């Protein structure tokens, strides 16, 4: 309901851990577990390669379609861009219904 | 068909073609199925009058909308047909269930 594929299988859930590093162990033996680790952190790139398949549009419609176009008006900043902190902002929500289709 | 002025003389044209095409890829707004009249008579001894073509479009009232859709039918291939031409095409109906005629 809140839009897009509706999947009993969907891509499965990706868990990531870092594995506990214990500091120094007192050296007599204690049956408690380990309160205290090496504090860490790990960093690192993550790749997602999707393919997704195209329906092409068999229109025989004569006059031209709504389509979505950014304005020529000249603006202080441009869309879907950068600002000078560099700060990437998206000025509005792009649907994807433009084209046409007889019912 | 002349009409000179007090009598409507009729005469063959021998030369003249018919352009008939069949809209088979749905690109055309499909405007029956819509219980309209003009079909084919019950008696097979009577002529009919071929009704003339005709689709609706959106509105904001009477004006149009940016999204209407205007189609020229001779964009399309069509068949023309003197006389000693014919026509024919066929169609197969898709899997469609049994209409219940019974109670």
């Amino acid at each position: 309901l809140m839009g897009g594929f509706g999947l009993k299988h969907p891509p499965p859930q990706i868990l990531i851990k870092n594995t506990p590093v214990p500091a120094n162990p007192s050296t007599t033996f204690s049956a408690a577990k380990f309160a205290s680790f090496i504090t860490q952190y790990s960093t690192g790139q993550v790749s997602v390669e999707i393919e997704w398949e195209l329906q092409k549009e068999n229109s025989k419609r004569w006059n031209p379609e709504i389509q979505y176009t950014s304005n020529y008006n000249k603006s202080v900043n441009v869309d879907f861009t950068v600002d000078t902190n560099g700060v990437y902002s998206e000025p509005r929500p792009i649907g994807t219904r433009y084209l046409t289709r007889n019912l | 068909v002349t009409q000179n002025d007090g009598t409507t003389t009729i005469a063959n044209n021998l030369t003249s073609t018919v352009q008939v095409f069949t809209d088979s890829e749905y690109q055309l707004p499909y405007v029956l199925g819509s219980a309209h009249q003009g079909c084919l008579p019950p008696f097979p001894a009577d002529v009919f009058m071929v009704p003339q073509y005709g689709y609706l479009t959106l509105n904001n009232g009477s004006q149009a909308v940016g999204r209407s859709s205007f189609y020229c039918l001779e964009y399309f291939p069509s068949q023309m047909l003197r006389t000693g031409n014919n026509f024919t095409f066929s169609y197969t109906f898709e899997d469609v269930p049994f209409h219940s005629s019974y109670a």
